[PDB]
């Protein structure tokens, strides 16, 4: 379901590997660090 | 490289080529190759 946005363009970057979603019974932490 | 069908020359495609290694060591099996003068980096200096 492609409901999140409407106009596509020129693609940069492409990435598929395993999902980061695995497995309220679990924590699930995550640190995004964008430097250089 | 060993496409079968190419475009024309005033509708030219434009793929964008990126996240790889890039061998360019498969360019020998063709015609006997009448075109190599490159204008920028050398062909020794293609592999680094």
């Amino acid at each position: 379901e492609f409901r999140v946005y409407s106009s596509a363009n020129n693609c940069t970057f492409e990435y598929v590997s395993q999902p980061f979603l695995m497995d309220f019974k679990n924590l699930r932490e995550f640190v995004f660090k964008n430097i250089d | 490289f060993n496409a079968t069908r190419f475009a024309s020359v005033y509708a030219w495609n434009r793929k964008r080529i990126s996240n790889c290694v890039a061998d360019y060591s498969v360019l020998y099996n063709l015609a006997p190759f009448f075109t190599f003068k490159c204008y920028g980096v050398s062909p020794t200096k293609l592999n680094d």
